[PDB]
RNA sequence: UUUUUUUUU
């Protein structure tokens, strides 16, 4: 997760401790900017305003319930379910579910390990076609969530995607026939 | 069957067999049981996931490229009991697509 | 190895 180490900066930002060493101080000795964080404080607000205008709860879990990150990484799939790469089975580089295209991953993505299965949140042309911040779900997640827009019915034949999409798909089959 | 103890004309009548009842086809595979490994492995391109699991088993036992084979049976069949192929797989050779074995059990 | 723009005290 990218987005998870967004959170982590805001919430060190955020807190306490860092406003006992000198915020702009701390943003100058943790290689941030100060001027992009307090413009997201900023936002943040506005939005949290907006939010409760329109009367949507502020809700939360404890960092001690292991299903803290998998809401977090949830809840982000349920607007960037059209934003999914696949790792090629195999092979070197990623591939869009939409519109189908060859893709890499960011260099500045913390993710070192290979999750093949990722949700990203912008699209960059520059040496080459770049994926820029990711987060790692599972399909079973995204599945649940977009069951209109993940109907095999809708994807071209069998390309890497929809190979082992179908396989989740018989994996989700076998779940429910054993029930 | 009755026509003879066996040579081509048998093989036609696996062939009639085989075009069109799974197990009419599969006894024709039988008798007629690499060329042989590899249309047994269109048979089960075909697909009796665990029949076809037996056969290909039995292909690689009669070979870490059929272990990737049955290791995509594994991604497409089906948890343990792919761990325990996947430790025979490891057993028979330790060396860097294992970790992809095992994360078809992907605790 | 590759962030053009903007996103309410």
């Amino acid at each position: 997760g990218d987005h998870i180490t967004l959170l982590n900066v805001y919430h060190a930002f955020k807190s306490d401790e860092a406003y006992e060493y000198g915020i702009h101080k701390w943003c100058r000795d943790h290689y941030l900017n100060y001027r992009s964080l307090s413009a997201a404080d900023n936002i943040r607000s506005q939005l949290e305003r907006l939010m409760n205008r329109y009367n949507l709860e502020l809700n939360t879990t404890d960092y001690e319930s292991p299903k803290y990150f998998d809401n977090i990484r949830k809840a982000l799939a349920s607007g960037f379910f059209m934003q999914v790469a696949k790792k090629r089975s195999g092979a070197k580089g990623y591939i869009t579910v939409k519109d189908n295209q060859d893709v890499l991953i960011h260099p500045s993505t913390v993710l070192g390990h290979d999750a093949e299965w990722v949700i990203y949140n912008e699209f960059v042309l520059t040496s080459k076609n770049y994926i820029r911040t990711v987060t790692s779900v599972r399909p079973e997640w995204l599945i649940e969530i977009a069951p209109a827009y993940y109907d095999l019915s809708n994807f071209q034949k069998g390309d890497v995607k929809l190979s082992l999409e179908r396989i989740k798909e018989k994996v989700d089959r076998l779940n429910e026939l054993k029930q | 069957y009755e026509k003879y103890l066996p040579d081509e004309n048998s093989g036609k009548y696996l062939p009639s067999s085989e075009l069109p009842e799974l197990n009419f086809n599969y006894l024709a595979s039988l008798e007629k049981l690499q060329y042989e490994e590899f249309m047994r492995q269109m048979n089960g391109i075909y697909p009796k996931w665990l029949f076809l699991i037996l056969s290909l088993a039995k292909y690689y036992i009669s070979d870490s490229c059929g272990d990737l084979l049955k290791k995509s049976l594994q991604q497409t069949l089906r948890s343990d009991f792919d761990r325990i192929y996947n430790f025979y797989l490891l057993f028979e050779q330790e060396c860097q697509f294992i970790l992809g074995k095992l994360k078809e059990n992907d605790f």
